[PDB]
């Protein structure tokens, strides 16, 4: 059908589009991803436990 | 010194004795029989408390396993009134204990308990009284706001309105504070005394007066006006009969018809089971004075007995004019294990049997 | 992307001078541009709003009718002019963007405000 | 077609909170603006709602019937300025008088 | 206790109690209230048996309703108004008129688009600029290409009496707009001093999966078919057979796990056209097994019983049957008795004597 | 036959970013992470308890304050909590009565509501007339809406049951924005802390990435078996949490283009719900069909935590703004709350 080539040239239009992008290696952003969970490990509640007058919830 | 009587029991304390001649004191046994007819009457508490026991679980053991989708509308006070029921009869198997038979019962000297504090009689007695009079006081009033819940969800047969919700608590509270007021009550009295026979502590002996009406007469109350909602529900649920709605539901009608003759059989059953306790005390009421007028003239007789004894007649005794009945006690513990196997009927189902193989053959 | 402006200065009050702004990044018939004056120690008062779609503009509630504003199509830069001068005219002036219709230039969201400024000129009068 | 403000002043570490009320019932196109002494007027909200993209996220604009309020939760000490309200509704464009922050 | 507390507390807590209280009162409804669904597959059937059902209303015109649908008919004049410039605007060349000010001042409204009261005649002033400027017909008779409500062109004709301020539109305009497309035909009626309502689906996906466990405490299900369906043609597959499509969702409906106590009821609501048709077009095509008869008074409880034998492994729902009925007052009397039914069954279990 | 030639073209370009993925891959962050410290025994307990429903629970939603909570009945009604009080400050009947998602302001004065009619509502709370209105409605989707959230307090997002998703502008009551190129029906959907990003998952294994200004599929996300029904962001804005049918919850990376690590707990075959971060990074919070929620470490990949305090089956959950507590709304009609 004309319509099914039509949605079909928009799908092969869509990954033409998504064909050229940059990729970087997960090594890299997995070591970004641990340097962002050190970085925040020392300010959540969920972790550690928390005194009656920083916990508002008894 | 003295002498003391075969009836009458050495003790070092004048505050419990038989108070004609000095000395001696009593026992805590009914001397107007022998310990044949203890073991008789021991083995049928065990026998139909080990039945009512096991007729319970029967019912528990359905109860615990759907609870999470059976805590609701009025089924669960029939769980209750087995739950206020349960705890009683396991009471009544008190017997063939290590020595339960005397040491709930007898004090230190001989004479049973009088029921007091300041005679430094340790309060062993007064725990089995108590939990029993609140079991079956609980199962009195638990049974007739059941017939109260009854008649109320069967005037509501608009078929799909007005559930009586807010008012279950009230109840609750109304339950759990009647038996509370009743237990002062007759803490109020507190002078309360052993039987021997039945192995079960209660005033009686020498008072039925204050035994009577406030012991039993409640009991008449709610029988009279649990008739009264019964013939009241079965009145109005028979309207369906000629069901003003519509001409529908054979199949439905045929299950009504059902569970009105079961409740029919269950009023019948509810009607004589407590008017024959009241035949029980019918018996005692004239025969009461003619047996502790015998009991003064075996009194009597214990000296009369060797008075009137020479060297030549054989193994002596008085001959009194009446005995104690001693079958017809039977017929209201027979009457209150009936109570107790009553609620057991209802779960004797057509539809229990299914959930019961399910629960067996889940886990073979 | 920016702006620039030129004609700053004074002369003797009643005449007039050429006053340009030139917007630079974007398409010109696509937006509007706004005039704006500012007086030393005092606040900001609106001048002129001169719409390329129409060019029926309008003036502010004092000054108007004696002002004369004008766009080019082509070179995309604004021209003011300003006779029937004051006391009140020695301010700091500004040029400013307004994208009044927002879907001509491409299919968005709206926006309400000045968007892109300049530095301003300035003019006084002795 | 006038307006009315609020002038007052702030302190470091605070959050701040400036008003405007409309003569008539004005319409949701206004537009706040910050003004550095002698330079150019940078925008902060526009459409009363929607803060501009880059500026960071501490700001707020809350609409309230014909009433307007720019929120600053926990400024930076680099905000010394003047800020401006302005009504864009019709053709006829005003502003407010303003406000400036200054530290005691 | 505190007294601190309370000052601000006798609005806090007095607040929550007296919001308590307005929300443990709808137990009036929640309770009183019987949920029907509704499904099957022939739908001129459903809107001829939902209509009968329904108590013949006429509340259109009531003069409690009439501001609501003022607000309706206002809002979406401004909604169709603003659709047609976005169109216009999307139309990659300007087309308005020779004097510009027309599609400038359009903005004013635009964003004078801020109000839901009384209409303004600023607005009305401007779009009776818009309708005449010949641009707005000329992209609107292409705004079919893209989105668009379709009851446009006759209030922009209309404006006049739309322009009057306190005037009250009329039944035929509230009919004009009350027609909505997919969604939930939710109605409701009070029958034999029994409250019911009754929901429904117009195919809004092409299975169903996840929002049947949205209706889970439902007391009664509805299925229906309408019999003479095995001769006409299932025309999205070479399969001509309708009837085993909607015989296989039912099964699927009948093993579902969130439907194991929720009795259904069976309606058959075309065999009337059914009666004539038996002669001309017998049993011969639906199933070549029947080898009992041939006349239709044996065969329809033939396929009643091969329909009602799909259940799969239960004696605890109660499938209910019936016929066509031209006055349906017997018809709504008899679902009254099943679900009086099903609801007195379910009494009885909650007593504990079934 | 050129559908079948750029079909074959679709299928190499299929075979490409695979050959992209496969190259990009060169060690996957569990040896690396394998040197990592572990936490260790962490319990919750239900801190405050929320009972003032009938019907079952669908949705909630945190506000950006910590201070209120919003829930949604099935009974038609709508109800926000104070959070430390515990007092019912507003709860709001509406016309419609099957409603399935909610989303609060990030300023604190609209709330939205929607369910199955396709229609989507909006009110204001504070007004000088001492009691919410009717505000604003929207209406054009097809299917019945899954989930919206709010990015301003003038733009909305939504998910509809067209396989689409929508940006509007509540003024218009118009779509600015549709988003079309998922094949099965949308079931979730979450955005970028900066709002700028967003991403939508389906029930066909496919998650998609969308730029909110551009209006293009920006980047799409294979790899699953069956349905997404649980979407979260990373508070960085690079990462992206996904979840299906049989707890197989799995970490995508919007940097990398590429799978992370798949969680699997051996006695677990039940369904998930929705899925929730804490503000470290190192916490997924999701819940089951056995009653179950536990606490998956990022990092380590296990852990099997036991906080099931529901005798239904687990509906939603959350984290808070601060990250103080976490909530879990179930079909008890119950709304509990854990720290
Ligand atoms: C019948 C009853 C047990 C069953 C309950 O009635 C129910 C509800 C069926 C028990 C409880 C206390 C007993 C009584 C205790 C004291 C006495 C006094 C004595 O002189 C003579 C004996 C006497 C009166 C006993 C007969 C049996 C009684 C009434």
């Amino acid at each position: 059908n004309t319509a099914s080539i039509a949605q079909a040239r928009k799908l092969v239009e869509q990954l033409k589009m998504e064909a050229n992008i940059d990729r970087i290696k997960v090594s890299k952003a997995a070591a970004d991803l641990m340097a962002y969970c050190e970085a925040h490990a020392k300010e959540d509640p969920l972790l550690t436990p928390v005194p009656a007058s920083e916990n508002p919830f008894r | 010194s003295g002498q003391c009587e075969v009836p009458l029991v050495r003790t070092d304390n004048p505050k419990s004795w038989y108070e004609d001649v000095e000395g001696c004191g009593i026992q805590c046994q009914n001397p107007l029989f022998t310990e044949a007819e203890h073991q008789d009457m021991h083995s049928y508490i065990a026998a139909f408390g080990a039945v009512t026991g096991l007729c319970t679980l029967f019912t528990l053991a359905t109860f615990v396993a759907d609870w999470r989708n059976s805590n609701r509308y009025p089924a669960v006070i029939l769980f209750y009134v087995n739950a206020c029921f349960f705890v009683g009869s396991i009471g009544w198997l008190a017997q063939f204990m290590d020595g339960a038979r005397r040491e709930i019962v007898c004090r230190a000297d001989g004479t049973m308990r009088l029921g007091e504090p300041t005679s430094n009689e340790t309060l062993s007695c007064v725990i089995i009284f108590v939990i029993v009079y609140y079991a079956l006081m609980a199962g009195v009033v638990w049974f007739v706001v059941l017939t109260y819940a009854w008649h109320t969800s069967f005037k509501a047969l608009g078929t799909t309105y007005q559930p009586l919700s807010g008012k279950t608590s009230y109840f609750h509270l109304l339950t759990w504070s009647l038996p509370f007021v009743l237990t002062v009550a007759i803490l109020a009295v507190a002078q309360v005394d052993g039987d021997s026979v039945s192995g079960i502590c209660f005033v009686g002996y020498k008072n039925y007066r204050y035994r009577a009406g406030f012991v039993l007469a409640p009991i008449g109350l709610v029988l009279i006006v649990g008739g009264y909602f019964l013939i009241r529900g079965v009145m109005t649920l028979f309207s369906i009969k000629s069901n003003h709605p519509g001409l529908l539901s054979e199949k439905a009608a045929s299950k009504i018809n059902e569970t009105m003759l079961r409740l029919g059989i269950f009023g019948f059953l509810a009607f004589g089971f407590v008017l024959i306790t009241f035949s029980c005390h019918f018996y005692d009421f004239f025969n009461q004075a003619e047996w502790e007028r015998s009991f003064r003239d075996y009194v009597l007789c214990q000296a009369n007995v060797t008075i009137g004894l020479p060297t030549k007649q054989p193994i002596p005794d008085c001959e009194i004019k009446n005995r104690p009945s001693l079958l017809v006690e039977k017929i209201n513990l027979f009457a209150m294990f009936g109570t107790g196997i009553a609620m057991s009927t209802w779960v004797w189902t057509k539809a229990t049997l299914l959930i019961w193989r399910r629960t067996w053959c889940r886990l073979t | 992307v920016q702006l620039v402006e030129s004609g700053g200065g004074l002369v003797q009050p009643g005449g007039s001078l050429r006053l340009s702004c030139a917007a630079s990044g974007f398409n010109f018939y696509y937006s509007s541009i706004h005039w704006v004056r500012q007086a030393p120690g005092k606040g900001l008062e609106w001048v002129a709003s001169i719409y390329s779609y129409s060019g029926s503009t309008s003036y502010a509630d004092s000054v108007k009718g004696r002002f004369t504003i004008s766009a080019d199509t082509s070179k995309n830069t604004a021209y003011l002019q300003m006779n029937s001068l004051r006391a009140e005219d020695t301010a700091v002036y500004y040029c400013a963007r307004y994208p009044w219709y927002w879907w001509m230039e491409k299919p968005y969201l709206s926006l309400y405000g000045m968007d892109y400024w300049g530095q301003g000129t300035l003019v006084t009068v002795s | 077609m006038t307006q009315s403000p609020s002038s007052l002043s702030a302190s470091v570490g605070d959050r701040v909170t400036i008003t405007c009320r409309a003569s008539q019932s004005v319409s949701s196109a206004v537009a706040w603006y910050q003004q550095k002494p002698g330079k150019a007027p940078k925008l902060l909200i526009y459409s009363a709602s929607s803060l501009y993209s880059g500026v960071p996220s501490r700001f707020s604009g809350s609409r309230s019937g014909t009433d307007f309020t720019l929120t600053i939760s926990s400024l930076q000490p680099e905000d010394f300025a003047t800020y401006y309200c302005q009504q864009s509704s019709s053709s006829l464009i005003t502003f407010g008088q303003g406000t400036k922050v200054e530290i005691k | 206790m505190g007294c601190t507390l309370s000052a601000e507390d006798k609005a806090a807590v007095e607040r929550s109690k007296m919001i308590d209280r307005n929300l443990r009162e709808d137990g009036e409804k929640a309770a009183r209230e019987v949920k029907l669904l509704l499904l099957g597959a022939g739908e001129s059937g459903k809107n001829t048996i939902v209509k009968q059902m329904k108590i013949i209303h006429e509340a259109g015109y009531s003069e409690e309703e009439c501001k609501q649908y003022k607000a309706v008919v206002y809002s979406n004049t401004i909604q169709s108004i603003i659709a047609i410039i976005r169109a216009m605007g999307r139309l990659k060349i300007d087309f308005g008129d020779s004097a510009r000010a027309d599609d400038a001042r359009q903005l004013f409204v635009l964003a004078g688009a801020a109000e839901e009261g009384f209409m303004t005649a600023e607005l009305a002033g401007v779009i009776k600029r818009l309708w005449k400027d010949s641009g707005v017909q000329a992209c609107f008779n292409r705004s079919r290409e893209y989105q668009l409500n379709d009851s446009a062109a006759y209030y922009l004709n209309d404006l006049d009496r739309i322009a009057q301020p306190n005037y009250i539109p009329t039944q035929q305009d509230v009919l004009r707009t009350r027609v909505k497309t997919t969604g939930i035909v939710e109605t409701h009626f009070t029958f034999k001093d029994l409250h019911f309502k009754m929901f429904d689906v117009g195919a809004q996906r092409s299975e169903r999966k996840k929002w049947i466990h949205c209706f889970e405490g439902v007391t009664a299900i509805i299925f229906c078919v309408a019999l003479s369906d095995y001769d006409l043609v299932l025309a999205e597959d070479e399969e001509m057979n309708r009837m085993h499509a909607s015989m296989k969702l039912f099964d699927s409906i009948c093993n579902n796990k969130w439907f194991t106590d929720t009795s259904i009821i069976l309606f058959l609501n075309k065999k009337d056209l059914f009666e004539e048709k038996i002669k001309k077009s017998p049993l011969t095509i639906c199933y070549p097994e029947y080898a009992g008869s041939n006349t239709y008074e044996e065969a329809a409880a033939y396929i009643q019983c091969q329909f009602e034998d799909l259940n799969k492994r239960k004696d605890t729902k109660e499938i209910y049957t019936h016929f066509t009925c031209s006055t349906d007052t017997k018809n709504v009397q008899f679902v009254f008795d099943a679900v009086t039914d099903v609801i007195i069954k379910n009494n009885l279990k909650d007593c504990g004597l079934f | 036959s050129e559908l079948d030639q750029l079909r074959q073209e679709a299928e190499q370009l299929k075979n490409q970013i695979r050959d992209a993925r496969k190259a990009c891959a060169d060690a996957t962050l569990s040896q690396i992470t394998n040197n990592i410290d572990p936490v260790g025994r962490i319990q919750m307990r239900t801190r405050r308890t929320l009972r003032g429903h009938l019907a079952k629970i669908y949705a909630m939603h945190w506000g950006t304050d910590s201070r209120l909570l919003v829930s949604a009945s099935q009974d038609g009604k709508l109800i926000i909590w104070d959070s430390y009080t515990t007092n019912k400050v507003h709860a709001i009947p509406l016309r419609s009565s099957w409603v399935m998602t909610c989303a609060y302001a990030p300023s604190g004065n609209y709330v939205a509501c929607g369910g199955l009619d396709n229609i989507c509502s909006i009110y204001n709370l504070k007004t000088r007339e001492g009691n919410v209105r009717v505000s604003r409605e929207l209406a054009g989707h097809t299917g019945y809406l899954s989930c919206c959230r709010f990015l301003d307090d003038n733009q909305i997002v939504t998910s509809s049951g067209d396989t689409t998703c929508a940006l509007w502008d509540i003024e218009t009551g118009q779509q600015t924005t549709t988003f079309t190129g998922h094949t099965g029906d949308v079931m979730s959907l979450s955005l970028a802390p900066d709002t700028r990003l967003f991403v939508s998952g389906a029930c066909d294994a496919s998650a998609k990435l969308w730029d909110v200004r551009e209006g293009m599929c920006r980047q799409t996300f294979t790899g699953h078996e069956s349905d997404i029904n649980a979407i979260c962001f990373f508070p960085n804005g690079n990462a992206f949490a996904t979840g299906s049918d049989d707890a197989t919850c799995r970490l995508f990376d919007l940097r990398a283009d590429q799978e992370l690590m798949t969680y699997s707990h051996d006695n677990i075959i039940c369904g998930i719900t929705s899925v929730s971060f804490s503000k470290s990074g190192r916490l997924l919070l999701a819940g089951y069909d056995d009653f179950n929620c536990n606490v998956w470490d990022a990092l380590k990949a296990d852990r099997a935590g036991v906080l099931a305090g529901h005798d239904n089956r687990v509906s939603c959950l959350g984290v808070t703004d601060d990250g103080m507590a976490v909530a879990t709304g179930s079909w008890d009609s119950f709304l509990k709350i854990w720290n």
